[PDB]
RNA sequence: CUGGGGCACGCGGGUACGCUAGCCGC
RNA sequence: UUGGGCUCUGUGGGUGCUUGGCCGCUGGCCAGACCUACUUCAAAGCCACCGGGGGUACCUACCGGUUG
């Protein structure tokens, strides 16, 4: 995709073809290109016992 | 004809030459015989491996000596005639294998 | 007469490219509305004249294969015969990629015929572009693989992961990792509406966006596993397929399924649906596999057998279709003509790909040359089906070779025109017909003995005394 | 007999040429989505459209010290304008040349009521003090008039012939008086032989040349000739009218600048009911002038609003203004009929643009493809909710929003008050007359 | 990397191109001009260029007519050789061929290599019969044009005999022959190939002095060092190695022996199997068929040379008699005993009057 | 560029004619195949950007042999219903936007030229005459061409209008005022054919305004001469010639041109008894200027010149012809 | 004058050409 | 021991216990062949994996209603 034009881009704000709302600034890519990790899998599964002890110390 | 000179070469000049231009590029008596082969005859649409052989959908029961023909051509289907299937001293020589001893 | 060719032609322009019956011009009560509804009319009748005046100017040819004699049957040619038939161009691109040890493999061509995609069930993706016989992605990917497919162009493609679903872009990178519609075993992309559309395990589907991202509906389609999955590029809809043996077609726009045809009493093993957008062939886990109008909503012949209950079905550009069963797949020409109003079973295919031990995983079409992958589970291959593919395009809509140029200008094309999501429909141009009760309200605010009885017991259990009852009440006296 | 689809990429370029060869098909098998896809492209295009509503182009001068209360183009020309002051003062700018005076001198003492141009150079005054004739384009400039009268009372307007030297000047005592340039001293005087009530202004026809309308503050206009030397038709009306037009191209067909806050289209040979009603506004209109298409119309109101139109909508096309300008004044086409002037009461001369989203110039092939297609679409689409209202939302200051919104709360009232009298009234046995039928009050000869 | 590898075979199988940028590249690989005009070039001026050409070089020999019906036409503009089908493609390409033999001889000359450019960039034959014409411009291996041909072949497409010019192709120079002879001797195919196009060339009689000198050349050194390296020491292993030389050799030798149109391939043979005698151990029986073939097929032009061959043929004869017809022939020879003088004057000739006067 | 698009339009254009062709059995389908690529791939080339007058040339010859073809196809196969028209106009079309893209290949003006004076394009022509005559403003052959076909058809006063302008433009070279005298003696000749025009003073008066020309040379008054003593078979005949040679005989006096002339001037309609006659009195002239002082050699060239071109006239004497012989050789 | 409407536009032999103006057919 | 070395590449075997290549298989084929029939009756529910705290205008769903 080139660069868009003026009209283009105003038009298209909320278009962006590489992170998402969805996607929380990579947080992921972020973590295992800082560490090395090997399993995107891994990172999430991590990111998961994180939320759980987090929500516990909420509920704490 | 019915067509002028000049009238083709107007149709080389503007339509094209490609079919005449394709075209310029596209420029021993049996000794022994068998009565058992004309005695005999077989069923073409019954055998299941020959059935394939025929000319029409006619032919079922059909003689030795045509079959043996159709057996023929089903033959040279399969496989194309060579061209060794078509004298000099070193050549004598080169087929000699006498002259290959150890 | 000599105006019986121009009639023939006005009434071949007006089924083709008339778009529509034809406006009524003598029920007009106004002059002004008349005359020019009148120069509309007319204007409208020169362009589809003029359309099938420029109908002409195709380059190619149509392919095709007649059987000459008698004995000769089209089913009994042969492929290596192919080749020494016809040119080197396309024997360029008849071929066999086997790769051996990772499992059953998935393919998929590219909606514009540059590019395809390659899938191991047991690890492998790499999307290869074949012509110039060159390879930019390949990646091993390890977890199992369910699915696969391209984007929008070759930039990038998607793939269904062990547990998440992955946008991956063209020199290998992972775009993202998406966690939003977990355990996909289905996957397409409405190509238009600009959408990903994912089906579940567990009866979940989504559509998601990918120019904005965000899903746009997801719906607990409450009834079975899809066994199967395709979509129209007519309607833009989704034929999914059910464990009950049931094909149910969907739309992004209400919860409840849009259509639910009835096909073999087992689960319906594949679907396919034609691109200009007529019918559909199925076939089930009920060795039958058969076909079906959407228009009408109607099965057209009795059902085809197949020896095994096929495991996919490709149909071409064209009225030809690959049918992939087992261990080797088989080719029909013409299993529903346009213009038969009826339609007709046909006792011999056109021709297959035969049964060496090579147990198909699927088969597809490249779009726009006429030959045919097979995935197999010993690798990938292609041969040539001279019918195959369209054979005039329009670089408008696509072109199998675009420069860097039209491909970006493509790009910002589309994304101009992306189609909002809502517009979604049985009848694919219904914009800007009128609504029935919203126009009966306008009217309205502008000009402005025997239900009885049911209506009396329905209306006995409310219990307003609903001074409408009071009336109906004498009134049933009266009675 | 086999034989397949062979493209070469030949066939998309061709050896020894830069042209990618890019060939089309027309098979509907091809191209889906037809309807809804123009149906984006046309939103799209109205999106686009109001990225690109910019409509000011300009302030010419310095401005007037006080404000504009006369100005007038010369109109066979291209680029002079003569703007008059408040303060009895007038100048004339060239358009080219943007920014300084051509020529410039102080014309009376009240406020400059009235001004035009001669037919070959000169120019003219109107006011209260009298009726004066200066030549602005003198090689070496003059101050003092050449031309002059003072008799006939207070002249309200000035009316000027379309080929010839002919002008007219309205007063206020009921009266319109005729001169002939070079041949006249007094002109002709005629008026509807006993009437008293003033006349604001008059414009010559241009389509029908020595012919003459003008207004009368009886809410009432009349018709004139100039062959036949005497008024023609007058007709009466509801409430009072402002200024005169007739359309340069359709010669039956007049409008009338009205304190109804209404430009009504009436047509000369019928007066049984106006043509059309442009119901459009808050403030009293202070101005009206007909495109040279015939197809457009500035009116510009008291408040501060231009708006623009065709000839048939009966509504609002476009609204302008900006808070520098509080109280339009005169409101006048171009030669090219794209652009309007603008004089206000803040003391300016404006330069604007009509269907304000157009950037001029000299396009490229496919610009104006892109365009016309815009417009080929928008027509075809232009009633849904979606592009309607995102095609009718301008935006507008406060006063007169709220104003608006008050007008059509009250006429609501008004139409409800009507409606009950009708139906609990003996009218309910009668005909609902329609309101073009019911614009007119009485006509008369 | 494996579908990798497998993918860049048929990228190496590839032929006709498929996006704009090889497209545009294959198109502008050309002869006489640079790849920058050769780009906005069109078909039409180089028909007009190497028509001019064709005229020319048909105006110097008679026998390019045929071609000039089937190769050089208005249609031979608009055809596309890749759109076609195989049994097509044979017949085109045994024309170019047919041409190729036809043109050897002038090769030096500016309208030929005009119509080679025609070849080129009409009919892709830099990549369709990168043999045939590898080895017919072959013998030039010091002029620029053949530099130029080394400079636009495709290097996946040059024969697997052929693949010596790698070095000259990364850098641009005229190899010599030594490196050309060099890759003969530890690469028979080569030899083979070359062998096949001059063997050809005499058989359809286009056969030129240039080729002829250059092809005795080539199999002078070729053989010499073949032998340089065959003689081992080992007993059986000599004997089994010249049995492999023989079977390598065996068919150009006797075609050129006995190639009876053309007294220069004549020649060429008598050079070559002289060598083959004087240096290499070879048995009697050996060496007295080819003294037999050489008499089968002499000539009076060839006469004395084939003296000479016969001189060296019975000189290193081991056995003191000949075998029947070669005294024969020799009695068909016309001044026996002064020829004999004479090439005695320099040759030694005792062995071949002994091996006549026990015959 | 846009030449997709463009090329779009134009073959849309060619598109109905083409239907026709092929609901006649006039032409197959590979056959309108191959006319349709090739009309494509022409009409690309011509509108690439870099172009040339001679591939616009190519187009033109190509649509013209097909009206060519199509026509004698038509009249083998004796139909009557198809005509030329829409042929004519987009060749018509073709030469438009090669006129506009080049305005200076003058050898295509020509072509376009001799296509509508062969296809009956009268008012056209006279019309792109006119707007190419404004283009090039400095070529003889351009004008003399124009003047030349005015002649030809009869409209002797726009002749006049064309040729009249060219001698005001062009003023460096003579070759428009031979030919324009050339053409009004002409006119004269066929006034006198159909038998002020009696006098037949215009080459009069155009000699005297040639006369101080810019190109006022004596061997351009010679060549004068010469295409005053062609057809000489007229009225005022020698008149004009006695008034040429008394005026170049007043203005270059020892010019071997005006010796040349004074040789070869009462041979004005020679061809007889009156041959000979004015032979031996021209002879005589000849001798008396071969005596005279003047450049020898230079009068011997031109006496040689002309003496060729007499014995190559034939119906002579021997006697004649060989003392022309020995007068040549003794030069 | 792309204002609108009406006449003609091909091949033969003729009357006639360093040309095509006129008669009838195909 | 009548030359030898390093280094790289290519092929086959084996790196696990010796029962056919294919198919619409109680049978057929490997040169194959035959090709589109036949038809009494949709389905039983449940489950179904998204990082945490937080908001809910609009959409979806659930629950409980309402006009028809």
């Amino acid at each position: 995709v080139r660069k868009l034009k003026y009209h283009e881009q105003k038009l298209l704000k909320k278009h962006d073809f590489i992170n998402y709302k969805s996607d929380n600034n990579h947080r992921d890519h972020d973590v295992i290109r800082r560490y090395m990790i090997q399993k995107p899998e891994d990172y999430h599964k991590y990111n998961r016992l994180c939320g759980s002890l987090r929500q516990f110390a909420h509920r704490l | 004809a019915e067509k002028d000179a000049e009238e083709e070469e107007l149709e080389k000049f503007v339509l094209g030459a490609k079919e005449t231009f394709r075209e310029q590029l596209f420029r021993d008596a049996p000794a022994w015989e068998d009565s058992d082969d004309e005695r005999l005859t077989i069923s073409l649409a019954g055998a299941t491996r020959l059935r394939k052989l025929r000319i029409s959908e006619s032919e079922d029961l059909v003689s030795g000596i045509e079959y043996a023909r159709r057996l023929r051509q089903q033959y040279l289907r399969l496989y194309p005639q060579p061209d060794w299937a078509k004298p000099l001293p070193l050549d004598s020589f080169l087929r000699d294998a006498n002259s290959f001893k150890v | 007469k000599a105006e019986l060719d121009r009639i023939r032609r006005y009434k071949q322009a007006q089924k083709k490219y008339g778009r529509g019956p034809r406006v009524d011009i003598k029920s007009v009560r106004d002059k002004k509305l008349r005359r020019t509804l009148t120069n509309l009319e007319n204007k409208y009748k020169t362009a589809a004249l003029k359309a099938k005046e420029a109908e002409i100017l195709l380059e190619n040819q149509t392919g095709f294969l007649e059987p000459e004699g008698e004995l000769e049957r089209t089913y009994k040619v042969r492929q290596d015969e192919i080749v020494k038939e016809v040119a080197v161009e396309v024997a360029q691109k008849k071929f066999e990629l086997k790769l051996t040890e990772l499992g059953p493999y998935t393919c998929e061509y590219s909606r514009n015929g540059r590019d395809l995609i390659l899938a191991g069930r047991k690890g492998h993706v790499a999307t290869m572009d074949w012509r110039e016989g060159k390879l930019g992605c390949e990646l091993q990917l390890g977890e199992t693989v369910r699915d696969a497919r391209f984007l929008h162009n070759n930039q990038f493609f998607a793939v269904a992961q062990k547990k998440y679903v992955y946008i991956y872009d063209h020199n290998g990178v992972e775009i993202h990792c998406l966690r939003k519609h977990v355990e996909v075993s289905h996957m397409e992309f409405l190509p238009y509406h600009f959408l990903l559309a994912t089906l579940s395990i567990s009866g979940q589907l989504k559509y998601q966006d990918t120019s904005t991202g965000q899903i746009v509906a997801e719906i607990a389609t409450k009834h079975g596993t899809p066994v199967s999955l395709t979509q129209n590029p007519y309607n833009a809809i989704l034929h999914i397929g059910q464990q009950n043996g049931t094909v149910t077609l969907w739309s992004p726009n209400s919860t409840d399924p849009l259509v639910k045809l009835l096909a073999h009493r087992g689960p319906v093993r594949s679907l396919a649906v034609d691109r200009e957008g007529r019918y559909m062939v199925s076939t089930g886990q009920d060795n039958k596999m058969c076909i079906w109008d959407i228009r009408n909503f109607k099965e057209a012949v009795n059902s085809y057998f197949t020896r095994a209950p096929a495991t996919s079905v490709a149909i071409s550009d064209t009225g030809l279709t690959a049918v992939g069963w087992g261990t080797h797949t088989t080719i029909w020409k013409g299993l529903f003509n346009k213009e038969r109003p009826v339609q007709v079973k046909v006792d011999s295919p056109y021709m297959t790909w035969g049964g060496q031990g090579q147990v198909v995983e699927r088969v597809r079409w490249c779009p726009f040359e006429d030959i045919l992958g097979i995935g197999h589970n010993e690798g990938f291959s292609s041969i040539i089906v001279p019918g195959a593919g369209e054979a005039n395009y329009d670089a408008l809509e696509v072109n199998p070779f675009e420069t860097k140029k039209q491909r970006q200008e493509g790009e910002v094309k589309a994304l101009l025109n992306k189609l909002q999501p809502e517009m979604i429909a049985l009848d694919p141009n219904f914009i800007g017909n009128l609504d029935l009760r919203s126009e009966k309200q306008r009217q309205a605010e502008r000009d402005l003995n025997t239900a009885l009885k049911k209506y009396l017991r329905k209306q006995r259990k409310k219990n307003i005394i609903d001074e409408k009852r009071l009336k109906a009440e004498e009134l049933y006296r009266q009675m | 007999k086999i034989k397949a689809l062979t493209r070469s990429i030949t066939a998309q370029q061709a050896p020894g040429s830069d042209v990618q060869r890019a060939p089309r098909n027309l098979a509907p098998e091809l191209h889906p989505f037809e309807r809804a896809r123009e149906y984006q492209r046309a939103l799209n295009a109205v999106k686009l459209e109001r990225m690109f509503a910019k409509p000011f182009l300009g302030q010419l001068g310095n401005g007037h010290v006080q404000g504009v209360y006369s100005m007038c183009k010369d109109k066979n020309s291209l680029n002079c304008i003569a703007s008059g002051s408040g303060d009895g003062v007038v100048k004339v700018w060239d358009l080219t040349t943007r920014d300084e005076e051509t020529w410039r001198v102080a014309a009376h003492n009240n406020i400059v009521k009235g001004l035009t141009f001669t037919n070959d150079k000169k120019l003219l005054s109107c006011a209260t003090d009298g009726i004066k004739l200066w030549d602005p384009y003198a090689s070496p400039s003059n101050t003092t008039p050449i031309a002059t009268w003072q008799e006939g009372g207070p002249y309200t307007s000035l009316s000027f012939h379309r080929s010839a030297n002919t002008f007219a000047a309205s007063s206020g005592q009921g009266c319109i008086r005729i001169w002939d340039l070079e041949h006249s001293t007094a002109g002709q005087a005629i008026q509807w032989p006993s009437f008293v009530d003033t006349i604001t202004d008059v414009c010559f026809n241009q389509v029908e040349t020595s012919v003459i309308g003008s207004v009368a503050t009886d809410r009432s206009i009349i018709l004139f000739d100039l062959r036949t030397n005497m008024p023609v038709i007058k007709t009466v009306l509801h409430f009072a009218c402002n200024r005169i037009v007739f359309n340069p191209m359709e010669a039956m067909n007049l409008a009338v600048a009205s304190e109804d806050h209404n430009i009504y289209i009436f047509d000369a040979r019928n007066f049984d009911k106006a043509l059309n009603i442009q119901k459009g506004h808050v403030a009293a209109v202070m101005d009206v002038e007909f495109s040279p298409t015939g197809e457009e119309l500035v009116s510009g109101s008291y408040d501060r609003t231009i708006r623009l139109w065709r000839r048939d909508a009966g509504h609002s096309r476009d609204v302008y203004h900006t808070k520098r300008m509080q109280r339009v004044f005169r409101t006048m086409w171009t030669m090219d009929s794209k652009y309007i002037l603008t004089g206000s009461d803040d003391g300016n001369v404006r330069l604007w643009r009509a269907n304000a989203s157009e950037r001029s110039g000299v396009k490229a092939t496919r610009q104006r493809q892109a365009l016309e297609y815009n417009n080929a679409l928008l027509d075809r689409y232009g009633h849904l909710p979606e592009i309607r209202r995102i095609r009718r939302h301008r935006h507008l200051p406060k006063v007169v929003k709220k104003a608006t919104e008050i007008k059509r709360e009250e006429l609501a009232a008004i139409k409800r008050r009507e409606e009950n009298e009708r139906k609990h009234s003996n009218k309910k046995y009668e005909k609902r007359k329609s309101e073009r039928e019911k614009a007119v009050l009485v006509k008369q000869q | 990397s494996s579908l990798a590898q497998q993918l860049a075979q048929i990228a190496a199988n590839s032929r006709s191109s498929f996006n704009v940028k090889a497209l545009k590249a294959s198109h502008s690989k050309s002869l006489i001009w640079e790849p920058r005009v050769a780009v906005s070039q069109t078909f039409a001026e180089i028909y007009s260029q190497c028509y001019e050409g064709f005229k020319e070089l048909c105006h110097l020999d008679s026998r390019f007519v045929p071609f000039d019906a089937t190769l050089f036409s208005a249609q031979s503009q608009e055809v596309d050789r890749t759109q076609m089908t195989a049994e097509e493609n044979a017949a085109l390409d045994k024309r170019v061929d047919s041409f190729l033999h036809l043109v050897g001889s002038r090769l030096r000359l500016m309208p030929a290599i005009k119509a080679v450019e025609w070849l080129i960039r009409r009919f892709r034959i830099h990549e369709f019969n990168t043999g045939t014409l590898l080895a017919t411009f072959l013998p030039y291996h010091t002029i620029p044009a053949f530099v130029t041909l080394l400079s636009i072949l495709p290097v996946q497409r040059i024969p697997i005999e052929y693949r010596f010019l790698d070095p000259y192709i990364k850098s641009l120079t005229p190899p010599p022959r030594a490196a050309i002879v060099q890759q003969a001797t530890n690469r028979p195919d080569l030899l083979s190939a070359i062998s096949r196009y001059t063997l050809d060339s005499c058989r359809a009689k286009q056969e030129y002095p240039g080729l002829i000198s250059f092809w005795g050349g080539i199999m002078a050194e070729a053989v010499n060092g073949m032998i340089d390296k065959m003689r081992s020491g080992r007993r059986a292993i000599q004997l089994e190695n010249d049995h492999l030389l023989l079977q390598q050799i065996g068919p150009v030798l006797s075609e050129a022996m006995v190639m009876k149109d053309v007294p220069g391939i004549q020649i060429a043979s008598y050079m070559v199997v002289a060598i083959l005698a004087a240096k290499g151990s070879l048995n009697d029986n050996i060496l007295t068929a080819f003294m037999e073939q050489l008499v089968h097929g002499w000539t009076v032009d060839t006469l004395r040379p084939g003296l000479v061959c016969l001189t060296m043929l019975a000189q290193h004869r081991s056995a003191k008699q000949l075998s029947g017809r070669v005294a024969k022939a020799v009695i068909k020879v016309p001044d026996l005993v002064s020829s004999l003088r004479d090439i005695s004057k320099e040759h030694q000739v005792d062995k071949l009057a002994n091996g006549l006067v026990l015959a | 560029a846009w030449v997709a698009d463009k090329a779009r339009f134009y073959l849309e254009r060619a598109a109905p004619e083409l239907r026709e062709w092929e609901e006649k059995e006039i032409f197959t389908k590979d056959e309108i195949r191959n006319l349709v690529a090739k009309r494509s791939d022409f009409e690309h080339l011509v509108l690439a950007p870099g172009t040339k007058p001679t591939d616009f040339l190519n187009y033109v010859n190509w649509e013209r042999s097909l009206d060519r073809l199509r026509a004698k196809r038509c009249a083998r196969l004796n139909i009557r219903s198809v005509t030329s028209h829409a042929s004519q106009a987009r060749t018509f079309g073709i030469f438009e936007r090669a006129v506009l893209k080049h305005p200076g290949s003058i050898e295509l003006w020509l072509a376009y030229l001799e296509f509508a004076a062969q296809v009956k394009a009268t008012k056209r022509w006279r019309r792109i005459m006119t707007r190419a005559l404004r283009l090039h403003p400095m070529n003889a052959s351009l004008w003399t061409l124009a003047g030349r076909r005015a002649a030809q058809n009869g409209d002797m006063q726009r002749a006049r209008a064309h040729f009249l302008r060219g001698c005001r433009f062009c003023t460096r070279e003579p070759t428009l005022w031979l030919e324009y005298a050339r053409c009004e003696m002409d006119w004269l000749a066929r006034m006198e054919a159909k038998k002020p025009a009696l006098s037949g003073a215009i080459p009069i008066a155009v000699f005297d305004v040639a006369r101080k020309q810019p190109f006022w040379g004596p061997a351009a008054a010679e060549k004068f001469f010469d295409v005053f003593a062609k057809f000489g078979h007229l009225s005022c005949h020698e008149r004009i010639i006695s008034h040429v040679v008394t005026t170049m005989q007043e203005l270059f006096p020892n010019h071997p041109c005006t010796w040349s002339v004074h040789i070869r001037q009462p041979l004005v309609g020679v061809d007889t008894p009156a041959f000979p006659k004015a032979l031996r009195e021209s002879l005589a002239r000849l001798k008396a200027a071969l005596q005279s002082t003047t450049d020898r050699k230079a009068l011997a060239t031109k006496m040689v010149a002309w003496m060729d071109g007499i014995l190559a006239i034939e119906k002579l004497d021997a006697a004649i012809r060989t003392v022309l012989e020995h007068t040549k050789r003794s030069l």
